[PDB]
RNA sequence: UGAUGUUAGGAGGGCAAAUCCGCCGAAUUUAAGCAUAUAAUUAAGCGGAAGAAAAGAAAAUAACUAUGAUUCCUUUAGUAACGGCGAGUGAACAAGGACCAGCUCAAACGGUUAAUCCUUCGUUUGGUGCAAACCUUUCGACGGAAUUGUCGUUGAAUUAUUCCAUGAAUGCCUUUAAUUUGAGCAAAGUGAGCAGGAAUGCUUCCCCAUAGAGGGUGAAAGGCCCAUAGUUCUUUUUAAUUUAUUCAUUGGAAUUUUUCAUGUCGAGUCGUGUUCUUUGAGAUUGGAGCACUAAUACGUGUGAUACAUUUCACAUAAAGCUAAAUAUAUGUAGGAGACCGAUAGCAAACAAGUACCGUGAGGGAAAGAUGAAAUAGUACUCAGGAAUGAGCAAUUAAAUAGUACCUGAAAUCGUUAAGAUGGAACGGAUUAAGAGAGAAAACAAGUAAAGAGGGGAA
RNA sequence: ACGGACCAAGGAGUCUAGCAAAUGUGCAAGUGUAUAUGAUUCUUUAAACAUUUUAUACGCAUAAUUAAUGUAAUAUGUCCAUUGUAGAUUUGUGGUGCCCCACUUUGCAUACAAUACCGGUAAGCAA
RNA sequence: AUUUCACUCAUAUUAAAUAAAAUAACUCCAAGUGGGCCAUUUUUGGUAAGCAGAACUGGCGAUGAGGGAUGCUCCUAACGC
RNA sequence: UUGUGUUGAAGCGAAAUACGUGAGUUUUCGUGGAACAUCUCCCUAGUGCAGAUCUUGGUGGAAGUAGCAACUAUUCAAAUGAGAACUUUGAAGACUGAAGUGGAGAAGGGUUUCUUGUCAACUGUGAUUGAACAAGAGUUAGCCGCUCCUAAGGGAUAGCU
RNA sequence: AGCACAGUCUUAACGAUGGAUGUCUUGGUUCCUACAGCGAUGAAGGCCGCAGCAAAAUGCGAUACGCAAUGAAAAUUGCAGUGACUGAAUCAUCAGAAUGCUGAAUGUAAACUACACCAAUUCCCUGGGAAUAGUGGUACUCCUACAGAAAA
């Protein structure tokens, strides 16, 4: 609103704000990202070091659907589950379950974290990291692979 | 207008509209009331003002005096009354000019014309 | 927004240093007293204005869903306090309770006076009144722009289904109508202010809690919506400060200096 | 075969452009200089159409469990890529929606018979018009075009079920719902009192509302006038619902059962070399000029890094037509706004692209308001050659509202009064002498008597 | 040293895109109902209301690192939540006036360090 | 080197004095500025200069009041009524 | 939200035993003749002038000042008229001096021509004058010219680009 | 009957000049919706005319500020005039009739109201009469048909 504006302020005094003896002229350095590499370089170098140059090999016509990969750690695995549904695992001692994460969006299954002492459980995905298998087979469970 | 998006409810539109009106409106807009007794005999409520109607004069200067319609401007939305009159600065005598809504008439002049409307009214 | 070229047709230039006159561009030729003038230039007479407004300035808001459903419950909760329908201007004095519902006859009335007859039984005579005699003739430029009048705002009657309030309930001066499916804040709070004088028919006021998930009901409740809490329980700080527990940890009062 | 023909019948030419289609083609500017780059496949120039135009039924994606003509919206994405790798530039596939539609020629096949087409002159039916005029509808003749190729089929037969078109007379056209045009009707005070030139104001007594939108009327009007809510009739066309009975040919089509035949598929084109442009396109994305110049479906082309020998997938180039979803600084009509208010808003609220300027291409203003009513615009007298002034005289509520007419600021000037005044004037501080104006704190509650009023209780 | 004979009206840090910091508001491992569609929405309304009758449109965030093929955060002995110094709050005794001290208990935020693990690179060994 | 445990080193006058010492420490987002000159004392080039170039403090610039008749920089002294 | 107004709004001129440090707010009298606020809290912007040789419009001192000087030169009497140095008549004194302010044409102008009337502005002093203003008139061809012929040249047709 | 020196500057009151301020608005501006070309059957633009008294703008075309027809329907008016007493005075609609010279401009030309060739042309009555130098046609390129000639 230019009720609130800062120049309102300055509307008696003469300079505006900028100053009498370096004034407000019109592009006074150069124009966008001209200066830079000779007298625009220190703001470059202490802000954006790495700039310049080029580095790496080309990549003619990407088509990303090839690649897409969203991940999922082992933390979030038995949240998954409703509390309730959560919560009769544990009293019995014969069931697991099976679980398909790639009805919810995840393709990777990746392995942060802790997995709850002589829990068993069975995955489903189509990639599995080492640790994340490991962890998986250490209390009682199995992964499946799909496609 | 009210509810039916068509036609206009624009000052500067339906104001030009009554100052350059064709002259076949003209008379539709100059129309006057009924008196009670007009409007028992009649089942209509109001009917545009004619030339040899007596009318009585209801409002303004001029209120409560009766007579004859003797003249009808259109150009200036006026009627003349046949005895109410005036002096001019030289001596000459002149009508004074009356809004057809300040006035309700009392008797009619009917012909054919007039008939096949109250019909239609009534 | 202005017409897009407004003071910027001519050939106009400037006459240079020399001459004795100022550098701004003047038009050119003669026979007219138009010619040698100062043109365009947001100083000069018939030149350009400074910055021309233009249509994509950005005219519109977008408002979160869960804020907007936030604001009109809680302009319903001001609707109940009798204190507040008081402090926004409303002459409730007779008044018996400021919720106020009404049985389902509302519902199919179908004439202005009667209308106005059960308005003046219920109490609210003297608020008929305030908006009668409120009618007035603007001041100012908007008399030329379409907007002769200015009337206050009065009661606000909320039905479910109509058969004949709205015909019956129009042609009042400054009461409004709004059927419980659709409420708008615009209508809840005007100018932005609270405490607006409701009145509910029976079935308005019952459909209130299958609306909002005490009942659910398919496609009448908001789908999975939850009623805000708030961050106080009782907000009657007073009542707390004069209860045994907290004056027994209170300690003597002290002197100025 | 060409010229010729005031032979008979017809077509093109110019204007207008906001949106659309084709060509031609800059520089200013940015890079803090500048030449590649950018500005820009832009401005100016030259051609061609419609209510839309253009595009369009795969020589397309993908690499998946696969999708499926064109257009446009949301996203992919300021991403893959281009760049004195600097300044800067910059697409495609998949995903979610709007809309939704498919077809023709060329080439195969038809020779006990070009089946095809056009001009001119005739005739034969039913409906609509007051009239003008129009619609529908078979059957002839003479002449010409065409085998240097019109028309039919869409490989051709056989077998069963079913569907489609064409001819007659005795009847049948009711009821209803929605879109459209133009008309008719449409409630309730012109009641007291005050003040006013004049109520639409104030006080008070009534009322209408499915109508308290807007305008008009001597001052602010739901009840004074037009209209407004609503409703009746009318024209347009399009959906349901209401009856078809009897008989009589002739030709078409879809699928099914079996029989035999694997035919055709767009050339100085595609492609390659080379030169210039253009693109995000990189040992070259599209286009163009020149030289060379293919194959025959097992062939040809695409799969984003230049080669050789191969596998796999997808498609079927070099001929054509086609609604909808999209755009619209033009023309014409309609509606509206937290927009401007006569130095503003379009240049133009007025006999405005006007008056006027330039040999010409061109340039281009200023200028709104008496009063409710002139159907009240200034009668009469005196002075003066006249303009004009004055009145014992005159319109109006008002003339210090008299047409250079609402209000009527400042700069600048006139008149009267009061002051000051030895080579500038005005100022700050502090008092004094004059002059104008002033009682809301700048004294007096209450008490008694009489006179006029206004309220509250019982 | 330059501009200013006088008076009236006009006359100059704004709009849009894109990023950040600060602050207010809502919800929170999520958050934002895009383009559309629906409705007994339709003077106003070009507003407001709704979301497709163990629930895969898209953006930003929830995971990093490498030119890259790619790989991807203590580890199953215990649902436990790495180590130390200073430190807010709490627990139990005593001192001087709920406060401050001397011990005792617990140990937020954060500052300074240590350690373990993930991606890239060296070194050693390598089917 | 580190990790534990035991013992013990002034403090109420504070391991020498003095202290309108916490008006402290740190992080974030930004403005203006980047032509200076002068005085006492030290000091380079120049015959010198109200000339040119440096050092430590205090000023003028950005600042008025009393004094030096007068004066941007000298002396006293810095500013609500 | 809640208020003022034909028993007089906004605006303007002069003011006040008035309030505030200040930008300002409030009130009296006069003029004026039709609309005007909100400070209860919010929204919004083309929102505040001493200057820019600033834009458009109006107005000063200089100032009754500079100046109204080429072309030899005027006088007496009368008419008209409200009013005659510069309108008309008569008498004088003079100039142009046939290479003429004498006659007739072209380019250019367009009614300035004629008769009558006549003075608001113009005719840089006056003006009864006038090429100014108003009403009405006036241009006659077989023989004068154009129209015809061709010139230096222009535009076209066939063809070509 | 008498008295104020003159000039310059300051204040008040009443005026002159000028057109600010306030109020007003048949105008602008932006958005939304709908429809969409015209021309040899002579367009857009240009010029010349038309009224009782008639300059501009507006409207019309030798029938010329308007004809006929259809819907309303008494006046139009500055004077003079015309009007039922409802095809008539006026307003609206607009389908019939009429529409000067030009202009792509198209017989040859163009600071010309200049000059050709071909058919004489139009009207009234039902074969007769009458009038008028008046009317129409003649660019270029192209397609279909036709005509004969000429070349092979
Ligand atoms: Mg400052
Ligand atoms: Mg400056
Ligand atoms: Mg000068
Ligand atoms: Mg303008
Ligand atoms: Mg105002
Ligand atoms: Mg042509
Ligand atoms: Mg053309
Ligand atoms: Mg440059
Ligand atoms: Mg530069
Ligand atoms: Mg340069
Ligand atoms: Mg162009
Ligand atoms: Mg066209
Ligand atoms: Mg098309
Ligand atoms: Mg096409
Ligand atoms: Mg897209
Ligand atoms: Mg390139
Ligand atoms: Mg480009
Ligand atoms: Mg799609
Ligand atoms: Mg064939
Ligand atoms: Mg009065
Ligand atoms: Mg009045
Ligand atoms: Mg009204
Ligand atoms: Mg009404
Ligand atoms: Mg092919
Ligand atoms: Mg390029
Ligand atoms: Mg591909
Ligand atoms: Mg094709
Ligand atoms: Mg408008
Ligand atoms: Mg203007
Ligand atoms: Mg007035
Ligand atoms: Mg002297
Ligand atoms: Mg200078
Ligand atoms: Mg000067
Ligand atoms: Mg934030
Ligand atoms: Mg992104
Ligand atoms: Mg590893
Ligand atoms: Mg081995
Ligand atoms: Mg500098
Ligand atoms: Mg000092
Ligand atoms: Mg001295
Ligand atoms: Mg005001
Ligand atoms: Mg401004
Ligand atoms: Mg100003
Ligand atoms: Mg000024
Ligand atoms: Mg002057
Ligand atoms: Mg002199
Ligand atoms: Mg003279
Ligand atoms: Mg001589
Ligand atoms: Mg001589
Ligand atoms: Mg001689
Ligand atoms: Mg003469
Ligand atoms: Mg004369
Ligand atoms: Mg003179
Ligand atoms: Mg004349
Ligand atoms: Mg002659
Ligand atoms: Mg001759
Ligand atoms: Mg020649
Ligand atoms: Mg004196
Ligand atoms: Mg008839
Ligand atoms: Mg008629
Ligand atoms: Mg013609
Ligand atoms: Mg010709
Ligand atoms: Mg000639």
């Amino acid at each position: 609103a230019t009720r609130f504006k800062k120049n309102r302020k300055k509307r008696g005094h003469v300079s505006a704000g900028h100053g009498r003896v370096g004034k407000h002229r019109k592009h006074p350095g150069g124009r966008g990202k001209a200066g830079g590499l000779h007298h625009m370089r220190i703001n470059f170098d202490k802000y954006h070091p790495g700039y310049f140059g080029k580095v790496g090999m080309r990549h003619l016509n990407l088509l990303k659907n090839r690649t897409y990969c969203p991940t999922i750690n082992v933390d979030k695995l038995w949240g998954l589950l409703p509390e309730e549904k959560k919560k009769e695992f544990s009293e019995n001692k014969d069931i697991a379950p099976v679980i398909d994460v790639t009805r919810k969006g995840y393709f990777k299954v990746l392995g942060n974290g802790k997995l709850k002492h002589n829990q068993p459980i069975v995955v489903k995905a189509r990639y599995f990291s080492s640790v994340a298998e490991k962890k998986i087979k250490a209390v009682g469970g199995q992964c499946i692979l799909v496609a | 207008m009210k509810f039916n998006k068509q036609k206009s409810s624009s000052r500067r539109k339906m104001r030009k509209a009554h100052f350059t009106a064709p002259a076949g409106l003209r008379r539709k807009i100059m129309s006057s009331k009924l008196s009670k007794e007009l409007r028992l005999k009649y089942k209509t409520r109001s009917l545009p003002v004619r030339k040899d109607d007596e009318v009585l004069i209801c409002r303004g200067h001029n209120h409560g005096r009766e007579g004859k319609v003797v003249k009808i401007n259109r150009k200036r939305y006026k009627i003349y009354v046949e005895r109410v009159t005036r002096e001019k600065v030289n001596g000459e005598s002149t009508f004074i000019g009356i809004h057809p809504s300040n006035v309700v008439l009392t008797k009619l002049k009917v012909d054919k014309n007039r008939k096949k409307i109250l019909d239609r009214k009534a | 927004a202005v017409k897009l070229g407004a003071g910027y047709e001519t050939s106009a230039e400037s006459w240079g240093t020399g001459r004795a006159v100022a550098r701004i561009p003047r038009v050119p030729g003669g026979g007219t007293h138009r010619a040698g003038q100062g043109a365009f230039g947001n100083m000069c007479r018939g030149g350009g204005m400074f910055n021309p407004t233009k249509i994509w300035r950005r005219w519109g808001r977008k408002v979160n869903l869960k804020e907007k459903r936030y604001a009109v419950c809680s302009s319903i909760a001001a609707s109940g306090v009798t204190s507040l329908v008081l402090a926004r201007g409303h002459r409730i004095s007779h008044l018996k309770e400021v919720p106020l519902v009404v049985s389902n006859d509302i519902e199919s009335l179908s004439k202005t006076k009667e209308a106005v007859n059960f308005l003046v039984s219920l109490g609210l005579k003297d608020e008929v009144n305030r908006l009668v005699k409120s009618k007035k003739i603007r001041a100012g430029k908007g008399k030329m722009r379409n907007r002769k009048y200015k009337i206050r705002n009065g009661p606000l009657i909320i039905y479910e289904n109509d058969n004949g309030v709205k015909k019956a309930f129009r042609n009042i001066p400054g009461v409004d109508l709004c059927k419980v499916t659709k409420l708008n804040l615009l209508k809840l709070a005007p100018g932005g202010s609270i405490g607006r004088l409701c009145i509910w028919s029976e079935s308005a006021f019952k459909k209130l809690d299958v609306i909002y998930g005490k009942i659910h009901e398919k496609k009448v409740t908001k789908k999975n919506y939850i009623l805000p809490k708030s961050i106080v329980h009782n907000p009657d700080i007073y009542r707390i400060i004069h209860s045994d527990k907290v004056q027994a940890s209170l300690l003597a009062k002290k002197k100025p200096c």
